């Protein structure tokens, strides 16, 4: 079966390039950590407006200022 | 006598089929060859302004 790559490859060189190609690209989203950053950025994405909340007692977190160290860090993005 | 032309079994090994594979899915042929063959354009065009000029003849 060794040869089984030698014998078709040099007989019918269409196909078995397409099954390399089938191959390589099933596998490898499943490996490399640039998958997950494609996951972080796509939620990141602002279409709608963030409406507010009320406040009653709590406040856990999140005062009015938008400018305050209140909520996540995405700002990576841009240091990236 | 004799000649056996177009008579030549092929390599089959591993390093030349890389030169037959090359051949097919990249196309090294049929550029390199007939696409310098036609051009080969830049050569002086051979033709006779009939009445104006006239080609040779014999006595």
């Amino acid at each position: 079966v060794a040869a089984f790559l030698k014998n078709v490859w040099a007989k019918e060189p269409v196909l078995v390039a397409s099954f390399a190609i089938a191959g390589l690209a099933v596998i490898l989203p499943t490996l490399s950590p640039y998958t997950k950053y494609s996951l972080m950025i796509n939620r990141a994405t602002p279409y709608n407006y963030p409406v507010p909340l009320r406040d009653d007692g709590n406040m856990p977190d999140v005062p009015s200022h938008p400018q305050d160290p209140q909520g996540p860090s995405l700002e990576w993005l841009k240091r990236l | 006598t004799y000649k056996y032309v177009n008579l030549r079994e092929p390599s089959m090994d591993m390093k030349s089929v890389t030169d037959r594979a090359a051949q097919t899915l990249l196309w090294t042929e049929l550029i390199r060859g007939l696409g310098m063959t036609l051009s080969y354009l830049f050569r002086e065009p051979a033709t006779i302004n009939y009445p104006f000029e006239k080609g040779p003849l014999s006595p």
